[PDB]
């Protein structure tokens, strides 16, 4: 399979920002009959992608002036001139040269923002889970800016891999910031077989790991 | 003008089979190809191979020959893709998509196929209070964990509509063939105890709750 590999993979970017996403295929991508199928779309946070570029460089219809692709053989860029809310969204290149057709990972434009540290609450079991017999440990990381945060679980200095679930919100609407929550799950006798359980996260902002505990 | 309507069943259990439809309207059926794409959601797109209308000829992707099967009804301009022998990987949203022989220009709406061997449940719903003595500054972050639910979706409230302000509800993971999703509320130290919080969670396939963050 021919791979892509599309650069950055998160952009922030102030509106009216030029902006330039990359796509790199592992091979060329001109076909025998002269052609270069390298296709770029765009696809926006609740929906399916809308096509932006054909065959390197043609924008298709209602696509505006703003958008510029470029490139040759393996490599190819796609440029914004002056980013406008409605481009937020992320942005996909395409090689329809060799079977199978292969997309590149995407790269997210979003919104640039001042950096955030994070708000880390842990939260132990409720009364209610443990009578009904489970323990659920929940850690909260709101607020912070860049997205790239990393959080471990370890109970009794222990890092525990296993039963924990994370889910992430879009990046906030009237903020820019991210928020995390991160859920560790086990069995209330099991729970009651250790006590200190930590959340630790790293993240940009701190040099130091941010670790919330408690026994 | 140019649409590909999809339509095609959704909530599977493993082992089955399920065919999603996709009507063309608005350009001649028989001139273009119908390709069909997954994407498993917080990633990419998979191409899973195309169909010629006219012709009824196909080309699938090594990976995806054998599980998904490509067919066209020219009477009705619709075109199916079934899925067989469904596994959890097999969740994802589907999308076929018109074009030429090499790619894709205008794309139908997606189908989401959730693969689970789930029952209607409803929610456990969990109060998350804050951890104990050591901890606030200006706020505190309180929180609601609604967990082992099918299917999707929850309304997850805080008093009753307002408290708008604060709040961050986490998208849903499946995990285990059922679902969980947690919200958090921060507000100022001298709103809580004192100031009832209640978190109200509804699931449309059976009955409502309303939980107070005591403590």
């Amino acid at each position: 399979d021919v791979v892509m590999t599309q650069t950055p993979l998160s952009l922030p970017v102030s509106l009216g920002d030029q902006a330039s996403i990359s796509c790199r295929s592992s091979q060329s991508l001109v076909h025998s009959n002269g052609n270069t199928y390298l296709y770029w779309y765009l696809q926006k946070p609740g929906q399916s992608p809308k096509p932006l570029i054909y065959r390197v460089s043609n924008r298709f219809s209602g696509v505006p002036d703003r958008f510029s692709g470029s490139g040759s053989g393996t490599d190819f860029t796609l440029k914004i001139s002056r980013v406008e809310a409605e481009d937020l969204g992320v942005y996909f290149c395409f090689q329809g040269t060799h079977v199978p057709y292969t997309f590149g990972g995407g790269t997210r434009l979003e919104i640039k923002r001042a950096d955030a540290a994070p708000t880390v609450s842990i939260f132990p079991p409720s009364s209610e889970q443990l009578t009904s017999g489970g323990a659920s440990v929940v850690c909260f990381l709101n607020n912070f800016y860049p997205k790239d945060i990393n959080v471990k679980w370890k109970i009794d200095g222990s890092e525990r891999q296993n039963g924990v679930l994370n889910s992430w919100t879009d990046q906030d609407s009237k903020d820019s910031t991210y928020s995390m929550s991160s859920t560790l799950t086990l069995t209330k006798d099991e729970y009651e077989r250790h006590n200190s359980y930590t959340c630790e996260a790293t993240h940009k902002t701190s040099t130091s790991p941010i670790v919330k505990s408690f026994n | 003008q140019i649409q590909l309507q999809q339509s095609g069943p959704e909530l599977v259990r493993p082992g089955a089979s399920v065919k999603i439809s996709c009507k063309a309207s608005g350009y001649t059926f028989t001139d273009y190809y119908i390709h069909w794409v997954k994407q498993r959601p917080g990633e990419g797109l998979e191409w899973i191979g195309w169909i010629y209308p006219g012709s009824g000829n196909t080309k699938y992707n090594e990976k995806f020959k054998g599980k998904a099967t490509l067919t066209v009804d020219t009477s009705s301009s619709t075109a199916y893709m079934q899925l067989s022998s469904l596994t959890s990987e097999d969740s994802a949203v589907y999308f076929c998509a018109r074009g030429g022989k090499f790619a894709m220009d205008y794309w139908g709406q997606g189908t989401s196929v959730t693969v689970s061997s789930a029952k209607t449940t409803a929610p456990s719903v969990y109060p998350l209070a804050p951890v104990c003595g050591d901890t606030t500054g200006s706020s505190v972050t309180l929180g609601c964990l609604v967990k082992g639910y099918f299917p999707e979706p929850v309304t997850l409230t805080w008093n009753s509509g307002s408290l708008s302000s604060g709040v961050h509800t986490f998208p849903a993971v499946l995990q285990s063939d059922l679902y969980t999703l947690s919200s958090s509320v921060t507000v100022t130290s001298s709103t809580w105890p004192s100031q009832s919080i209640t978190c109200n969670v509804a699931h449309p396939a059976s009955s409502t709750k309303v939980d107070k963050k005591i403590e």
